[PDB]
RNA sequence: UAGCUGGUUCUCCCCGAAAUGACUUUAGGGUCAGCCUCAGGCGCUGACUGGGGCCUGUAGAGCACUGAUAGGGCUAGGGGGCCCACCAGCCUACCAAACCCUGUCAAACUCCGAAGGGUCCCAGGUGGAGCCUGGGAGUGAGGGCGCGAGCGAUAACGUCCGCGUCCGAGCGCGGGAACAACCGAGACCGCCAGCUAAGGCCCCCAAGUCUGGGCUAAGUGGUAAAGGAUGUGGCGCCGCGAAGACAGCCAGGAGGUUGGCUUAGAAGCAGCCAUCCUUUAAAGAGUGCGUAAUAGCUCACUGGUCGAGUGGCGCCGCGCCGAAAAUGA
RNA sequence: AGAGCGCAAGGGUAGAAGGGGGCCUGACUGCGAGGCCUGCAAGCCGAGCAGGGGCGAAAGCCGGGCCUAGUGAACCGGUGGU
RNA sequence: UCCCCCGUGCCCAUAGCGGCGUGGAACCACCCGUUCCCAUUCCGAACACGGAAGUGAAACGCGCCAGCGCCGAUGGUACUGGGCGGGCGACCGCCUGGGAGAGUAGGUCGGUGCGGGGG
């Protein structure tokens, strides 16, 4: 419902396939094409913290690292009803450079 | 009731045609061979048949079966089967058309009206096990303009029905003479 | 007769006609029935006058259905007149029938009724037909 | 020989047909600005270095080669893949 | 792959220029011309199409 | 001046066209490419076809868009009445939105969708294939047959397009009786030599009055239809029948009755309905003629005689009527 | 997806081209790889490049409009500049 | 190695509908507060920022059914390259290959890889 593929405009290159869903902020990293993945960090489905905005800012950076070994430079935070209250994460210090 | 089959080979209808040898396939649940029967017989037997009654080949084999027809295409050009389809048998509730005969003479009948045979052959779903012959139809009390259809024919008890049931098996219509001379208009 | 009063296009172009029914053997309605033999038109004056010489000559009698129906507009120039400039007129309005179709059929008649009825209804017609039973046409619809 | 009144007409106008197609196919290689679907609506959509313009018009953006593909609830797609 | 062989039957003098086209395909000259052939479903389909204008044999 | 008419001179040799697309004060002229020609260059490219990859909505066909479409059933509203108001009922051999079913139609409808054409890839294919530059052209009324569409009237030796070809330029050859384009078939020349194509073999006129079996009685053959008939051959279907039939002949052929309804009358019998019951072995609510309507005659039906086949319905091949215009067949 | 998508219809579209708001002004400048198209001429398509500009958190889009109609070579001259 | 779920993607409806059964222990979803970030041409519905008690109906995940819906063999035919007669035409026939939809049989409510958590 906010489909449009907003991935369509992220089909530009490379992606950061995720979702946020009340208790859990799936941020994961994908490589595409084979849809072949990489890099996951999570609220406590990474059994991090509790609190999604804190945890938010620490997995970012955590998952920066986690970019930084494998690699990785720059994609783009992928979600349509995203709206973008940036998470200041926002995966933009976590490795991307992003913002 | 009784009728002939062979096994038919593969080869080009036209032969099978132009000689007398009618061409057709059968098959049951998976099994689809090619056949043959003989026009005369075929043609004669038939007509005591449609898928209103049950027709049985003996075959050259080994094996005699018996089957129900379906599906007939025709030359179109000068009108007559070219090829036919019959389906095996079995024992398990079947769907197909059971003949109707009418049965009444009411008031849209006698005092003019014509019947309008909509379906003597009805889509029903009876267990092989029995076989419902010549369903009765009830006109013995309808009217011009009224009809007759859905659960109001005979059901009988070996027999389950699924069409919709509203659909009018049958009514009755309004003659026609010279007034339609005045319709001219 | 009978046509629709407004279609989309005044004029359209002859074309062929070569056979084969389209579809249109079988039966669903009558108990007798009247079949064609050559792939023409049949104009809906023709069709009318076979509506007629039928109903006329047995008076009083049930109903009769016509499968057919005068839908093709025929390209009638004035009389006249002169090569190109234009076209024909909206004339002959006329049904597109080949062999093996069934015209028109006859149910709640007599023997001898329905026979000699579509025998000289058929005899109008700009062709010859075949006077039809009710038995193998059982089953397509 | 008497010719009485006539007449005319108002349709002796025809649009000039514009040459319109597909150019390039799977087996062919296209390099980089070669026009290759030539349509109005949608009838080939573009995709994997393929391009299309200011009028629905599939071209080649790279020294590929063409091939298709068909994605039903998205539509038609022409992918003009090169080599690695 | 056996040897095929082929005359010409029939004269090429009103027929399609494409049927003529592969009458030079073979190198079939005038009437009455017995040739010498290979066997390839090529050449077969080329011999295939004036299947009339020729007479065919598979000489081993 | 003359985009027009006309003339345009010796010999042979090699190849060999177009009688379109665009634009034109353009339409029977023209410049541009296309189709021919010579020179030189480039080398298996080209037509053709085998496989493979993909582009395609014509035919058919279907009815899901869209229109049309018959027929029924259902049913918003509406025709109208009975019938009230807080507002409703109810009914029909009426009209009709839509829907369901019954079938149905279409170039500008399209769910499916061929044959086919198209083009790239690998492959073969040596041919007056092909590519490339360069000088010389002419050509731009074309026509017929072939199928596919328009137009005409599913007329025109009509015109309009497309693929396909013969002419033109092959009126050089042989069939086609004669005939540019139908069939067959590409002419360097000679031959008092062999085969063979198309047609053809009784003689024109060259070759079988060969071979073998089917149809027809018309000169059909030797050029016509819807339609028509106990023409003739062959096939098939349903009774009749040795319990006894087709047909002929003898006879019975009846009673309510004048069926009722109509009608001046309608009595089996000018017409609507109908749509019996009985004496009987068998005889009708009648099949024709006839009557003013009755009358009569009469067929039906059933016995007597009889003595062997008979009556009808459909098909296929060839025929016959259908069938008249002009110097002589 | 029968709505709408200026206007005719075709094709197309609700994984937007439709409709609502915010900043704007890429109906950008110097060039154009290579293709559509084709008698010439004219028309059609556009990557990328560099100057700078707008929006976007960003990834990124922008050389007018969902497209096909809205057009006139040249000779002459107006007008501002180099 | 695999089970259940979450994030995800590919096949293009035999993947969809509907009816139904089941799960919340981590999840998901409703829920919860509307101070804070923030927005609605009006709504804390929506997007939100902060989250204890609860819930498993609704959201959805898995299961069973075909009634609707989608697929559709196999016989035969349509039409057709190419070849060849017959008819005044309107049109019909034969071989060689090519081969539909119409429908009957029957099929089908799923197929599947990347990543994550618990066991």
């Amino acid at each position: 419902k906010f489909r449009v593929r907003n991935r369509i405009k992220r089909t530009g290159r490379l992606r950061l396939s995720v979702f946020r869903s009340l208790k859990h902020i799936y941020a994961q990293i994908i490589d595409d094409e084979k849809g072949v993945t990489l890099v996951s960090a999570s609220s406590l489905a990474l059994k991090l913290k509790g609190n999604k905005t804190e945890v938010a800012r620490q997995v970012g950076r955590a998952l920066a690292e986690k970019a930084l070994a494998l690699g990785i430079k720059q994609v783009a935070f992928d979600r349509g009803p995203y709206k973008y209250h940036g998470r200041v994460k926002a995966l933009a210090e976590g490795a991307r450079e992003g913002g | 009731y009784r009728l002939k089959a062979y096994y038919r080979e593969g080869e080009k209808p036209s032969a099978l045609r132009r000689a007398g040898k009618l061409p057709g396939v059968m098959y049951n649940r998976h099994l689809n061979r090619k056949v043959y029967v003989d026009l005369v017989e075929f043609d004669k037997v038939f007509r005591q048949a449609s898928i209103h009654h049950v027709i049985v080949l003996e075959l050259p084999d080994g094996q005699s079966l018996p089957t129900l027809v379906r599906q007939v295409n025709l030359d179109k050009r000068r009108r007559r089967p070219e090829h036919v389809d019959f389906f095996v048998l079995s024992d398990e509730p079947v769907e197909m058309y059971v003949p109707l005969r009418f049965v009444g003479t009411p008031a849209g009948v006698r005092a003019g009206g014509v019947l309008q045979e909509i379906h003597r052959d009805i889509l029903v779903k009876v267990s092989p096990r029995n076989i419902p012959e010549f369903i009765e139809v009830d006109v013995s009390g309808l009217e011009i303009g009224d009809s007759l259809h859905a659960s109001d024919l005979k059901l009988p008890p070996g027999v389950e029905l699924a069409v919709s049931p509203e659909e009018t098996i049958a009514a009755v219509v309004p003659p026609e003479d010279v007034e339609k001379l005045a319709e001219e208009a | 007769m009978l046509m629709p009063r407004r279609m989309k296009y005044r004029k359209q172009q002859r074309g062929r006609l070569k056979g084969a029914t389209k579809g249109g053997d079988y039966v669903a309605f009558g108990d007798y029935g009247l079949v064609a033999l050559e792939p023409a038109w049949i104009t809906a004056q023709q069709i009318e006058a076979a509506r007629v010489a039928m109903v006329r000559h047995f008076r009083r009698g049930g109903k009769i259905f016509i499968r057919i129906f005068p839908d093709k507009p025929y390209t009638k120039k004035p009389l006249e007149v002169r090569m190109g400039k234009g076209k024909g007129n909206v004339e002959g309005y006329v049904a597109v029938v080949k062999p093996g179709r069934v015209m028109f059929e006859v149910a709640g008649v007599t023997e001898e009724q329905a026979m000699e009825a579509l025998r000289i209804a058929g005899h109008k017609l700009p062709i010859k037909t075949k006077i039809v039973r009710r038995d193998a046409y059982d089953e397509a619809q | 020989a008497h010719k009485k009144g006539l007449g005319s007409t108002r349709n002796g106008r025809d649009s000039q047909a514009k040459r319109l197609g597909v150019k390039r196919y799977e087996g062919q290689v296209v390099r980089a600005g070669n026009i290759l679907v030539r349509q109005r609506g949608t009838r080939f959509k573009p995709g994997k270095n393929v391009g299309m313009g200011r009028d629905f018009t599939l071209f080649a953006l790279v020294d590929g080669v063409v091939e298709f593909q068909d994605r039903g609830r998205l539509g038609r797609y022409v992918h003009v893949r090169p080599l690695a | 792959m056996p040897r095929l062989k082929v005359k010409l039957v029939k004269s090429p003098i009103g027929y399609p220029k494409d049927q003529k086209a592969a009458l030079k395909a073979l190198g079939l000259r005038r009437l009455q011309q017995e040739r010498v052939l290979e066997d390839t479903p090529a050449i077969r389909g080329n011999v295939e199409k004036v299947a009339h204008l020729v007479r065919v044999e598979v000489v081993e």
